[PDB]
């Protein structure tokens, strides 16, 4: 989850 | 016979948590790694590959790591962006931080130091703004509000005018930072967050996504090129990084993949963990490629994954 890719 | 030059990935050495970036120096003579366990790990690209493992330096840091960039003339900087939003340059002969750049107000996913004018760096963040810094300067130079958050900066190889930002609105900003008022152009086709941007020349940018896509950009005459597809990339940051010529990108399949700028389906691939015998432990879906880079033009590359695991791979016949 620390590398997860934030969305808008 | 472009797509049948190579059809594997050999393994020429492997040092056996989450690397966030792995990066190579001026000359492609020292590579380091950075991620969750705050520490910048330099290591020497020859002794790695001839040898049957210690880093040569090792720089503690107060948060986790997300992105590297070395300097492209100053041989021993680095610059590291930070989950606290700090971005720092470091000397790697002295260990020091020459600069610690802290107007971010969020994790700062990403910077790169220019090419072309190597004293500027760029980064973006969480908190939505896009920063140029020169290190000869303690305050930023340029800011952008973007209003979405901001996961991947690049500049052009050939000039330190133009950066491509890669958002969370799913498009990429192609700027000019001489006229930031609107960007140069905005490249639509990806359908979730851009998580990286990287240029393969001065014309052509390449961008991967959490829609399990890369895509290739015409940035002279803003077009659409090419959509490359066949991993699976639906909600970490799994790496990419391109040369003249080819693509690579990490998977959630604890595989790496390469692709031929010229043509959408994998070159080749590389299973992290492939079962042997009896093995009947984690699945594949249980780890990701995490950090990727070209050794410049060449067949040769650096990978790593979510956990810890480096390799350095060659494309082969």
């Amino acid at each position: 989850e620390i590398r997860r890719v934030p969305e808008f | 016979m472009t797509f049948t030059r190579y059809s594997r990935l050999r393994v020429i050495a492997e040092i056996r948590n989450i690397v966030s970036s792995i990066e190579f120096d001026r000359d492609d003579e020292l590579f380091a790694t950075a991620g969750v366990s705050r520490c910048i790990k330099v290591f020497d690209f020859s002794s790695v590959v001839n040898e049957p493992q210690c880093p040569i330096v090792e720089m503690s840091t107060r948060s986790k790591l997300s992105c590297l960039s070395w300097n492209k003339h100053e041989k021993n900087h680095i610059a590291s962006s930070d989950y606290e939003g700090i971005v720092t340059v470091w000397d790697v002969t002295t260990r020091q931080s020459l600069m610690e750049y802290e107007e971010h107000e969020k994790r700062a996913w990403s910077v790169d130091f220019s090419r072309t004018e190597p004293s500027m760096l760029v980064s973006g963040s969480d908190d939505c703004k896009v920063k140029v810094w020169c290190t000869r300067q303690e305050a930023s130079v340029i800011n952008i509000d973007m209003k979405a958050n901001i996961c991947c900066v690049k500049y052009n190889p050939g000039s330190s005018n133009y950066i491509a930002v890669g958002s969370a609105d799913h498009h990429i900003h192609y700027y000019d930072l001489r006229n930031i008022s609107q960007p140069l152009h905005v490249f639509s086709g990806h359908k979730k967050a851009v998580s990286y941007v990287k240029f393969l020349s001065n014309n052509e940018l390449a961008s991967a996504s959490t829609d399990s896509t890369l895509r290739l950009w015409d940035v002279k005459d803003n077009l659409p090129v090419r959509t490359f597809r066949g991993h699976t990339n639906e909600k970490n940051f799994v790496g990419l990084t391109v040369n003249s010529e080819y693509l690579a990108c990490g998977s959630e399949t604890n595989e790496v993949y390469v692709y031929h700028k010229e043509i959408t389906r994998p070159v080749t691939s590389h299973r992290f963990g492939s079962p042997d015998m009896d093995d009947a432990e984690e699945e594949a879906g249980s780890y990701f490629i995490s950090a990727v880079c070209w050794k410049s033009d060449s067949p040769t590359m650096l990978t790593a994954n979510s956990q810890g695991t480096i390799k350095v791979l060659v494309l082969a016949a």
